[PDB]
RNA sequence: CGUAAGCUGGAGGAGCGAAGAUGAUUAGAUACCAUUGUAGUUCCAGCAGUAAACUAUGCCGACGAUGUGAUAUGAUAUUAAUUGUAUUAGAUGAUAGAAAUUUGAGUUUUUUGGCUCUGGGGAUAGUAUGAUCGCAAGAUUGAAAAUUAAAGAAAUUGACGGAAGA
């Protein structure tokens, strides 16, 4: 009761898979949406199922949920850090380059502007 | 052969030649001193180049680029690796590596690769162990400070800190599109915020 | 023949192993003219021996090409009808395989044994 | 078979040591078969720690404390569960103190 | 019917490899029974060495299985030996013929003497050991025919060589270990390093990477 | 029955060798290109194992 | 030459203590527990020659993978290190092995560098008899008649503990 069975989990992490974009925020509107998609012998079980979706819902758009993958969600979550920052590293024009690290630049030729620290 | 411009300043910026306190025995040549108060070692940045080269090579000539697969179980190393493979048309994976998906055929995701690429060779051993069964070529990038077995070709670079591999990822995504389209290398250097966080 | 078995214990270590040299601290003229029967078939390629007021010392180049040398002791003294039977002992095939006698004419192979019929000692075999 | 890789004890390169004998049963024992513990108590207790501050004729005074060494036979010490047994793969961590 | 699951089987069905010889010159190991079925119609030999039923001990009663060992085998130069155990002992043999299968090995035949004529015979002397069993096979002039027990006699009788010398060593009656003694005897024969193997070979290229853009695409 | 020798011991390699990788490289001119050919070295499976397979490859090309 | 006992002669004897004698427990205790108590263990001069006297691994000689230590000492170097020779402790791989394990117990059926000693299914038996040693106790050497299909080594699965933890 109080612990869900694995028979419940396992047919839960499906419904999430083909039946996303049904989904929503509210639990109730969510025990109609199961009577459409799945074929449950008994009433019970059919009210923890629903439960369970809006917990695994809830939980993908705020919180950490591993072994579950949705193409929909992650699209849009990357397009908010495909972002440019205006200024990155390679602005600085001052390198700190190490009295032993000077020589190697020295004996290969190299066309950098160092200075120590 | 090419010449290595402006990359001199991103290595040396992102401490990509720092190296370990100790070097193994199969190290050697990379190594050209050490510091003085802290006692780190260095490496030859023009040698390192030559592996960059020379990773290219074996990697092009591919018939297709998707039998090229990429491991990283570094929390830093997903991002890197996503902006690098999609460049590259290589299959990412990502996280803990399961045992048994070279071998066993029972497994969710089975796949039968070609050449295999390994970012650190002791944080990955399950990919090197299993890539002594089946014949196949690895490339990794190898600290100061760690055993060489079953791989050919090393790219010795710092791997400790997460900001330099996104580095040698930058590098490789240059090159493979270089000696494929004749291109201008280094067109825009701003590209590397989107490796970095 | 302390120092013709001690030759060839180092040489199955270094042929086992993949080196490409080696360098032992010890010379005699029965190693030199070992070398020489090894050197003419073309099993190894040159070598080489430093004179020191000392024991000497030996460097020989391998090139990967020694299945298994051996030294026998003691010396027995073998007639002539009796060399059909060492072969079939010693050797894996009739095609080849490569026996030193030390005949009073030198150390030579059992096909210049055999051809002018002359018994002796016998002292190994290399293959 | 071999149980442990020293046998009995930690002795190498010598050839004996003269016995010490243990304090609850009194059998000899080596010396370097032995089970040894440290350990510190002080003279007074921490439950009349405060009850001597008022009877004190003194202003400020530290209290002091002693040490003590052990030695048992491995009989005598498995019965009063100072060493116990260990796993197989387990046996060979060593704490130094 | 069989059904090419391995990317490697998928290229004999569709008729790009035409012989066994490409893969094991490029050491290509296989990881299905049904390549070499396909490769070799009804010209696989097989048999059964020994059955053997173990027994073990739980709290009621003890729990019993079979094991079993099958040799197989061609008319000139693959042998191939696996294991299995089971519960039942219709489904244990059937299983181990396809394990024995998948362990297939060539071996090479020379001439007793002289560089002309059929090959009848191993070429050079060979000792293998597994556990306590010694077994020597040294070769024969023609015409002599195989001399040797029970069950070696069948192994190289699949193998293909018409005569041989052979020895033992050791406790043999545990024919589980006998049997895996005679195939180390036969790889290290063909493992050694020959004068006429001087010659220097052609490079080539693997066949997976030739055919690579058929099998995508 | 034929064997493939190695390029870096120069021994035969034998047919269950599990180690035993065919490395391909292509060959590019002056300046950096593409050319549509392949040359190739064997190894054995032995002398990857111990780590010696990345000082013979660099000493090989390079020099 | 040879721990520990054990013997003859002289010195000494604080604690400990075989043998002997008492108090409890017990069906029975001449045993474990406790109280007494002699030889001995201490020194000098001599005999005696046995131990799980064990690293249960005879002695000499050539080659060997990395990492952290320990004892002695030399060179470079200078207040900061990394290096030579001889021993020695431990970990990870590699070989070899029936396996536990393992820088030798490796370089072996593709068996050979030199030299001494020991074993041949269990039991009878380290028992009889003869010879040589010793004040004695005893030590070294060392069989057979009649018997018997097993005795034994390493390791898996159960069952049991008047065994231990969570
Ligand atoms: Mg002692
Ligand atoms: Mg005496
Ligand atoms: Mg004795
Ligand atoms: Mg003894
Ligand atoms: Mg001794
Ligand atoms: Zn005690």
């Amino acid at each position: 009761g109080n612990i869900r069975n694995r028979v419940i989990k396992r047919a839960a992490r499906q419904i999430v898979e083909k039946h996303f974009l049904s989904l929503d925020k509210s639990f109730d509107d969510n025990l109609l949406v199961v009577q459409d998609v799945a074929l449950v012998q008994s009433k019970r079980v059919r009210n923890q199922i629903a439960g369970y979706v809006t917990h695994l819902y809830k939980c993908i758009l705020k919180g950490t949920a591993k072994k579950l993958y949705i193409k929909s969600h992650e699209d849009e979550r990357e397009k908010k850090e495909n972002i440019m920052p205006k200024d990155s590293i390679m602005d600085t024009e001052v390198v700190e380059v190490d009295p032993m690290t000077l020589e190697m630049l020295n004996k290969n030729e190299y066309r950098g502007n160092f200075k120590l620290i | 052969i090419p010449i290595p411009e402006d990359f001199v300043k991103l290595i040396l910026i992102s401490q990509g030649h720092l190296g370990g306190i100790k070097t193994s025995k199969h190290m050697g040549r990379y190594v050209y001193g050490t510091r003085k108060p802290e006692n780190i070692k260095v490496i030859d940045i023009e040698k390192t180049w030559e592996k960059f080269i020379l990773a290219s090579r074996m990697f092009c000539s591919l018939q297709n680029p998707s039998e090229a697969v990429v491991v990283s179980t570094k929390t830093f190393g997903r991002k890197g690796v996503l902006k690098f493979c999609e460049a590259t048309n290589a299959t990412p994976v990502i996280g803990r590596f399961i045992p048994g998906t070279f071998c066993n055929n029972q497994v969710k995701r089975p796949l039968e690769p070609r050449v295999l690429i390994v970012s650190d060779p002791f944080a990955d051993k399950q990919a090197l162990d299993e890539s002594s069964y089946v014949n196949l070529q690895t490339v990794a990038f190898c600290n100061t400070d760690n055993d060489v077995s079953f791989v050919d070709v090393v790219i010795p670079m710092n791997n400790r800190s997460p900001v330099s591999i996104s580095t040698g990822l930058f590098i490789l995504s240059r090159l493979v599109r270089f000696m494929k389209t004749g291109e201008p290398l280094d067109e825009n250097m701003k590209e590397i915020e989107l490796f970095i966080y | 023949m302390k120092q013709l078995s001690n030759l060839c214990k180092a040489i199955n270590n270094a042929s086992r192993a993949g080196k490409r040299q080696l360098l032992l601290h010890e010379s005699n003229s029965v190693t030199r003219d070992f070398l020489k029967q090894m050197l003419k078939h073309g099993y190894i390629t040159k070598y080489s021996y430093v004179d020191d007021k000392r024991k000497g010392k030996t460097i020989v180049w391998l090139n990967g090409r020694l299945n298994k040398c051996g030294a026998i002791c003691p010396n027995y003294k073998v007639s002539l009808d009796h060399i059909e039977n060492y072969r079939s002992r010693l050797l894996p095939a009739r095609q080849f395989g490569h026996l030193l006698f030390s005949t009073e004419k030198g150390i030579i192979d059992h096909n210049e044994c055999i051809g002018s019929n002359l018994g002796g000692s016998i002292l190994g075999f290399f293959y | 078979p071999v149980k442990r890789k020293n046998h009995g004890k930690n002795r190498k390169n010598r050839g004996s040591c003269k016995p010490v004998q243990c304090d609850k049963c009194g059998r000899c024992v080596p010396k370097d078969k032995a089970i040894k513990r440290f350990k510190i108590v002080p003279l007074v207790e921490a439950g009349s720690m405060d009850d001597v501050k008022v009877a004190s004729i003194y202003d400020i005074f530290e209290v002091p404390r002693i040490s003590y060494k052990n030695q048992y036979c491995i009989s005598c010490a498995c019965h009063a569960r100072i060493v116990r047994v260990r796993s197989r793969q387990g046996r060979k961590i060593r704490y130094d103190g | 019917e069989w059904v090419p699951k391995t990317k490697l089987g998928k290229l004999v069905k569709d008729r790009k490899i035409q012989s066994l010889d490409t893969i094991f010159t490029h050491s290509l190991q296989i990881r299905e029974a049904g390549i070499v079925d396909f490769l070799l119609g009804q010209n696989i030999r097989d048999e059964v060495l020994a059955i053997k039923s173990v027994q073990k001990q739980t709290r009621a009663g003890q729990k019993t299985s079979i094991k079993a060992v099958v040799a197989i085998g061609d008319g000139k130069g693959y042998v191939g030996i696996g294991t299995f155990s089971s519960k039942d002992a219709a489904t244990a043999i059937k299983t181990a013929a396809s394990k024995a299968k998948c362990n297939i090995r060539p071996v090479r035949l020379g001439l007793w003497q002289g560089e002309m004529g059929q090959v009848h015979t191993v070429t050079t002397r060979a000792s293998g050991k597994c556990g306590s069993s010694v077994v020597k096979i040294i070769p024969a002039p023609k015409g002599t025919g195989i001399s040797a027990s029970s069950v070696p006699k069948t192994i190289l009788e699949l193998a293909g060589v018409k005569d041989a010398y052979t020895q033992c060593f050791g406790a043999t009656y545990t024919t589980e270990n006998f049997a895996k003694a005679t195939i180390e005897a036969l790889e290290k024969s063909s493992s050694l390093f020959l004068p006429s193997q001087w010659t220097e070979p052609i490079k080539q290229l693997n066949p997976l990477m030739e055919f690579s853009n058929h099998l995508n695409k | 029955f034929e064997r493939r020798i190695c390029s870096f011991t120069k021994r035969p390699i034998a047919s269950s060798d599990k180690s035993s990788v065919q490395i391909t490289l292509a060959d590019i001119d002056e300046n950096g290109r593409l050319l549509n050919t392949i040359s190739t070295y064997d190894v054995c499976g032995v002398v990857r194992r111990n780590g010696l397979s990345d000082g013979y490859l660099t000493d090989k090309i390079f020099g």
